[PDB]
Order: C-alpha cells, then sequence, then structure tokens
C-alpha cells in the first residue's frame, strides 16, 4: 500500500522531465522502503 | 574611446581599382589604418588592420598590393612580412621569419603570385606562392652592405 | 543494438585514424610555431578523447624542439647586435630614425615580445607540458635570456 | 571567418563552465533530499497510524 503510493508518484509521469526531479524523489522513496522493513518486523519472505 | 596617442605614419598605399575612397596607411606602433577622404565629413578613420593579434613587432616600413587582385594587400614589417584582406582585422599569411629586418617588399606587377622582399642584411629573397608557401624560391646576395628599398618596373 | 554499437565503433575507429593522418600532414606543412599552433586551436574542440591525444604527445615535444631554435637563433641575433647598438654603427638593429638610446630599449622589446608570444600559448596545452623535462630546459633558457 | 568563430567560443566555453557556476551546489542537492526523506518518514509513520 506503501509502495503503491510511490508507484503513483511513477506511473502518474507523463513522460516529461520527471528523472531531473525523480532523481531527487528516488532517495526518500529508498528511505520509506527500508522503514518498511523495520516497522512490520514479521514480514513473510523479507528476501524474496 | 578617450585614450589618443599621435603615431608616426611609417607607410602609405594607394592604387587605381582600390579608387581614391581608400588611403591604406602603416603606423610606428606596428598596426595599419585606412582613411577613407569624404565630400561630407572632413575624414574618417574606418578599419584598423592589426589592432589585437597582426601588430608588427617594429614599424611598418612597407605596404602594397597586387596590381592584379588589389583586394589582397601585403606589409613588410621588422623581420616577417604579412599578407591582409580588404576588410579583415587579422593578417591571411604570415611568412616565416628572416636573418635581419626587412627594409622593403613589392607584389610583380605582371603575375599575382609572387612578391619580393629585401632585407638589411643585403639579401633579396623571393616568394613565389604558385609554386611553394612553406620555402623561399630563390634568395641573391645584392650587396655587402644593407638594403633600404626596391621598386619593380611596371 | 549492442552489435549495431560494435559495427559503429569499428567505423569510427577507422575514421579516427584517417583524422589522426591527416593531421599529421597538415602539421608537416605550415612549418612554423604560429601556423602549428593555429591547427590545434582549429580541432580543439575535435580531439576524440585517447586516440587523438597519443598523436598530440608526439606533436607537443615537436612544438618545443621548434620553440628551442627559434629562442636559440634570437639569442644568437641579441649578442651580435647588443654590440653594434652600443657602438652606434651604421647597419645596426637599431630602425630608420630613432634614438640611439630609446631605440636600443624599443629593439630589446621587439625581441623580449617575439619570445614571450608561444610562452604564454605553451601554459594553455594540457597533457601535463610544465612536468616534461623537455620543457623545463626551454623555460631555463628562456629565463636566462 | 573561421579561427575567429573557434576564439569566440573558447571565450564563450570559459564562461559557459565557470558563468553559470555558482558556490556550494552538492550539499544544497544534499539538504534538499535530507528534507524530502524526514518527510517521507513522517508519511509512512501516519500510514502505519492509519492501519
Amino acid at each position: 500500500l506503501f509502495t503503491l503510493k510511490d508507484l503513483f508518484s511513477k506511473l502518474q509521469e507523463s513522460q516529461p522531465s520527471d528523472f531531473p526531479t525523480l532523481y531527487e524523489l528516488f532517495i526518500p522513496i529508498m528511505h520509506t522502503i527500508l522503514l518498511i522493513y523495520n516497522k512490520s518486523k514479521t514480514y513473510n519472505q523479507p528476501p524474496r | 574611446g578617450e585614450n589618443e596617442e599621435i603615431i608616426g605614419g611609417t607607410a602609405l598605399e594607394y592604387n587605381v581599382e582600390a579608387g581614391p575612397s581608400k588611403f591604406l596607411i602603416g603606423t610606428e606602433s606596428g598596426s595599419i589604418l585606412t582613411a577613407n577622404k569624404k565630400l561630407k565629413k572632413p575624414v574618417e578613420i574606418t578599419t584598423r588592420y592589426g589592432l589585437d593579434q597582426g601588430r608588427h613587432l617594429g614599424p611598418v616600413y612597407s605596404i602594397n598590393r597586387s596590381n592584379q587582385n588589389p583586394k589582397y594587400f601585403l606589409s613588410v614589417g621588422d623581420w616577417s612580412c604579412k599578407i591582409w584582406v580588404e576588410d579583415l582585422k587579422t593578417p591571411i599569411i604570415r611568412t616565416k621569419y628572416h636573418g635581419s629586418y626587412l627594409s622593403d617588399g613589392c607584389w610583380s606587377p605582371t603575375r599575382s603570385g609572387a612578391f619580393f622582399l629585401v632585407r638589411r642584411d643585403g639579401w633579396m629573397d623571393v616568394w613565389d606562392y604558385y609554386y611553394r608557401q612553406n620555402e623561399i624560391a630563390f634568395s641573391h646576395k645584392v650587396s655587402d652592405s644593407p638594403l633600404t628599398c626596391i621598386k619593380i618596373n611596371q | 543494438f549492442d552489435d549495431d554499437f560494435y559495427e559503429f565503433r569499428s567505423k569510427i575507429k577507422e575514421l579516427e585514424r584517417r583524422l589522426a593522418s591527416v593531421i599529421t600532414q597538415g602539421f608537416d606543412d605550415y612549418d612554423t610555431i604560429y601556423g602549428r599552433f593555429k591547427l590545434l586551436d582549429n580541432f580543439e574542440g575535435l580531439l576524440t578523447r585517447p586516440i587523438i591525444a597519443d598523436e598530440l604527445e608526439k606533436k607537443h615535444i615537436v612544438l618545443l624542439e621548434m620553440y628551442k631554435q627559434d629562442l636559440k637563433q634570437v639569442q644568437s641575433i641579441f649578442l651580435e647586435g647588443k654590440q653594434f647598438v652600443d657602438s652606434m654603427h651604421e647597419n645596426a638593429p637599431l630602425f630608420l630614425n630613432m634614438p640611439p638610446i630609446a631605440g636600443a630599449l624599443t629593439w630589446c622589446k621587439s625581441l623580449r615580445d617575439r619570445i614571450q608570444e608561444p610562452i604564454e600559448k605553451l601554459a594553455q596545452l594540457g597533457q601535463g607540458i610544465t612536468e616534461r623535462e623537455e620543457y623545463k630546459d626551454v623555460q631555463k633558457l628562456y629565463t636566462s635570456i | 571567418k573561421n579561427l575567429e568563430t573557434i576564439k569566440k567560443q573558447q571565450e564563450l566555453a570559459k564562461r559557459q563552465v565557470q558563468k553559470d557556476m555558482g558556490s556550494q551546489k552538492e550539499k544544497w542537492e544534499k539538504k534538499k533530499l535530507e528534507m524530502i526523506e524526514t518527510a517521507e518518514a513522517s508519511f509512512h509513520e501516519n500510514l502505519a497510524k492509519n492501519p
């Protein structure tokens, strides 16, 4: 559900510019994914 | 601008094909100016040939332009002769340096290609640009004493 | 595309070798430190990274040798002249009507200006020309003159 | 004509390199990234609080 919001940021893109700001927006999109690992804890298939 | 220095007019060139409009003047500092006489404003100094790059290292002792092609003129300043074009600021062909300075030099009235320089060393040296652009066509000792002027039969 | 790159890369490597051959012909022609430095400036934006740079390394050594010959030749003209200027002989380095004192300074200036034009050009060249021992020998000579 | 155009390009090239060049560029981009990282960290906490 959190990645569907992250994908919404990318899927919305109309293929114009993006890469200029998305390169900036990528680092935080990664920082969210890391925090997702800690929060669930019992997250089954954490290596898959 | 504001900087106005009076510099000695060392050589003057004038031709029929150029017409009574243009007078091509060489200076002590090494530059070459052009004075277009007007019936309007008493005189105007239009072009400044070698304000920057073309500046001769010594005074411009002789200017001349080819009778065959009057667009192209040479100026025989210090060690090294140079060739110019009737608008452009910088010289087209610089031709070597030489043993001692050059006093004078002129185009062949007949032939556009070849032009004759005279050195203060004593030698005359000919540059025939039809054949070769790198080296001298032939050099010739005239006198042990220096050469102060050359003129060719028109 | 990877196959189409390899085909294009081979055509470019053949093209870069033809350019290097054309530059070497054009350099063996001008036969003036000024004319040759002017040629480089035309292709200054047209250097094809290391393949042209390998040719330039050899070219750089030839320029340093040419400037030594002119610098040595000026030194030989200065020594002969210096005698005549102080003497104030007929057929002197002093050109036409000048003072016998100011004429020397203008003469000396004209020589000093001739030598100083290539050095301001040599500083602009990359590929550690300053680190090369050949360049260092020219600079040491220049300073003494 | 050509040598002058290339000499003009060298003048324009010196500017293009050091005319649009501004002191402290990479550090400012890192500070912008940090504020976005903290915003995403606050959003995931809000998404944790919803469930």
